[PDB]
């Protein structure tokens, strides 16, 4: 039967974060904060904890028509040995029926999309799944709080038809998507 | 002052690596595209093929297509669509009547291994004048020649009017045995723009399907179409790409209009 | 085919955190240090997202004897509604046989330890554990760098044998642990 | 000078609401057993219970027998165990012999509704002269008697060579009708640690999970017993614990030492 102080912390990257669902849907992500916000999984040695040094979470993104300085639109796969951005599909694109229900409005506004992605492979025998799913939490908490070093909003998805979004990545049989986040706010 | 070959040609050099044409998981590029049709254009020249004759294509839904219409009109003939639906005896009156010299298939290219030719530009030989392709109608069947310089007059205007260009993509619903689809082809080609190809045009629910999928910005059709596919689609559905819904006919069902506008509230309905 | 900039950012509590496996076992952990890093479960509102504003993890603490100042050894229940912590269990203790293997000195030197538990109630029907499991690694990850504005090293145990950690707490048969973290460094 | 139950009524002032006892998910604080013991010892003085008299208690692996043990020196009598595992011929010879009055058993302060007497401080009875406990050995059985103040000087010695304080927890590993457990009861509660009670002393492998589980700091019995423990454990076992290992008896398997230590590393054992 004890009490705790209430007294003190300065919290900045972690209060001053928040799901955010409306977006400035005319203002671009300059180059510089989007190839920032992408830092996070820089890369072996990378800035989050991992099962085992294993980095199982192949990680993706949709960028919308002209939303975002310097990259056209369509799905890229992110390498984090270059820290770079290869485009895997430009024709095809994210729609609103890909989401469901009261997440059609979140997607609308986005401005770009990022997909985790459980690189199957290894060492724990169906086990690194489920420390792939807490990899994806601790990916998800640390972009939406290097987000807010950058006044970038985000908003976590937790189901979605990756039915389709799973071929226009082009996806193994050993690669499930686990999470889907929406991320400038005004 | 134009053919429809040299427009694209021109477009070609501005944009090597816009994607010019896509079907399904196939695709070209502006320049890919120049350059294999100036090898089967080639290989046409190999077979006596050049100005004044026709030359019968078969209108699958495939890029090669593309390649082999634009093949012809370098090679300095008029290209005769024939439908691959129609039977045998319907293809076989329009390719007689035309006074066709051959039928090219898609998998022409490969298969004649026409990689080996040269795939730079040919010396030009259809004038403004000279036909660019011959339409049959009313399937009995009357066939009517068309010159490059009344195609391209249209399809410039066209551009001009709603500004078509390197952001846009039109999807290619008709088929290429109809004349609208000159403007799917030529129209495109002609301003940098993306033809984004079907493979079924009376499967509905793909083609509004299509149009958010891949970002469809030009809707060129007859009213009929527009309106089956409006059927099936939900009651609350919206698209954002769609800017420009070209419809050409004088029977326009009622609703039509106030329902294009609630379903494609960015784009612009024209009835020429 | 895409390149990005790899000049810029300054990242301070993502970069300088890091898993933590030394400690000194000598300076209790300041009850304003200790009552901060914990701060971050504050609690409906939290400091972290939450699928469907559901916040199933329940949190629990073991505590070495005298090495934490103001906190008398045993198994507590933090409370996010009161930012409490009730005494559940101060006679037990963990042992290294809770452990295994390579983890047997990282428990020796930590101070305290952290366990994440999915309180197993609603509205996802064996979804919400899914969901659980990636807000273990959102809340790792914000723990761990809170422990960075602090000096607080950290360290994530993905298997232990929780058998008898799960009476100690009092566990039913609907709360289930995920996850566990040992918690100064030189 | 001092009686035993004198001794922990004042480290019941000192520290009330410390663990005093525990076994397995039960306990008692320092005046929960204060107060218990008062109510029992008031109802064992309704029964003539007083000075001079013995008093048997079964020497059950329960806090309840705490509360027993305790109330039989304030009501002024001497306690003499009974192993409730002897057989019944020779828990009998014990009770006579030693001229009982009556027999105590746990479940006694329940069954009776003793918490309905006054849970206060009683009138001493009892002086450092007077016999606290008769213990039996070599079982034929001779009973040897023992008075408050000699158990007190042995105890308090013990506390105060070792400075055992309240961060201190005994393992109750030797059966209540041997002498050593007057140290693990009354030393403990004098000093104001915690007795933390065993089920069998005869599981090897939970004696020494015992010292991990519940922090064990002292372990008080004959040679034999760690020798038999330390072969339940790993090759690379090591408990930090344990720092006071008090072994009674002349004869120590000689390897015994050496592997104390190298299980035991900040214990310090003492051969007394
Ligand atoms: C794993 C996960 C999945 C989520 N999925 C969705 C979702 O599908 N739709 C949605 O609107 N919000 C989703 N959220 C966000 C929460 O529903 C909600 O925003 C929560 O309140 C977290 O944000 P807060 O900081 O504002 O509370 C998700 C959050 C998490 C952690
Ligand atoms: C879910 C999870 C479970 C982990 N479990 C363990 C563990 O049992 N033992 C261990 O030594 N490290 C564990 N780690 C930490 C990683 O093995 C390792 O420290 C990784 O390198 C993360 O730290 P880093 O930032 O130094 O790389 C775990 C990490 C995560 C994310």
């Amino acid at each position: 039967k004890i009490q705790l102080e209430t007294s003190g912390a300065l919290p900045d990257i972690i209060q001053k974060r928040r799901s955010c669902r409306r977006f400035d849907m005319k203002t671009p992500v300059s180059f510089a904060t989007f190839s920032n916000l992408l830092s996070s999984l820089k890369q072996i040695l990378y800035n989050y904890a991992s099962a085992g040094g294993l980095y199982p979470i192949d990680v993706f993104v949709y960028v919308k028509p002209r939303r975002v300085e310097g990259v056209k639109a369509g799905f890229y796969y992110f390498n984090p040995a270059d820290h770079s951005l290869v485009l895997v599909n430009n024709i095809d694109q994210v729609i609103k029926d890909d989401h469901e229900l009261i997440n059609q409005d979140i997607f609308a506004q986005s401005a770009f999309s990022v997909y985790l992605v459980y690189n199957a492979r290894a060492k724990y025998g169906a086990a690194g799944y489920f420390y792939a799913c807490i990899e994806a939490g601790i990916i998800t908490a640390t972009l939406n709080m290097v987000a807010e070093d950058l006044n970038v909003g985000l908003c976590s998805i937790g189901h979605m038809n990756f039915e389709e979004i799973q071929t226009f990545l082009k996806l193994e049989d050993h690669q499930v998507i686990l999470h889907a986040i929406e991320g400038l706010k005004i | 002052a134009a053919t429809l070959h040299q427009l694209f040609i021109d477009q070609a050099q501005r944009t090597p690596d816009q994607v010019a044409v896509v079907f399904e998981q196939e695709w070209l590029t502006y320049s890919e595209l120049d350059q294999r049709s100036n090898q089967v254009a080639r290989f046409l020249q190999s077979r006596g093929i050049g100005r004044g004759d026709r030359v019968g294509v078969l209108a699958k839904r495939q890029v090669e297509t593309i390649i082999n219409l634009m093949a012809v009109l370098k090679a300095g003939a008029a290209y005769v669509p024939i439908d691959p639906d129609h039977p045998y005896e319907r293809q076989t009156y329009i390719l007689e009547n035309s006074s066709c010299k051959i039928l090219l298939d898609s998998d022409l290219y490969e298969t004649m291994e026409i990689s080996s030719y040269a795939d730079g530009d040919l010396t030009p030989v259809a004038e403004p004048e000279d036909t660019a392709y011959v339409i049959y109608t009313s399937g009995r069947p009357k066939g009517v020649i068309i010159t490059h310089q009344a195609a391209s007059n249209t399809i410039q205007d066209i551009n001009r009017k709603f500004e078509v260009n390197e952001e846009d993509r039109i999807i290619g619903i008709s088929s290429m045995c109809f004349d609208l689809s000159v403007y799917d082809i030529f129209g495109t080609l002609s301003a940098g723009a993306t033809l984004v190809m079907i493979r079924d045009p009376r499967d509905m629910r793909e083609l509004v399907r299509t149009v958010e999928r891949r970002g469809i910005t030009i809707w060129n059709t007859v009213p009929a179409i527009m309106d089956l596919a409006l059927d099936h689609v939900g009651s609350h559905f919206e698209n954002i790409s769609l800017r420009l819904v070209l419809l050409s006919g004088d029977w326009i069902p009622l609703p039509l209009p106030a329902k294009i506008n609630r379903h494609f509230p960015v784009a612009d309905v024209i009835s020429l």
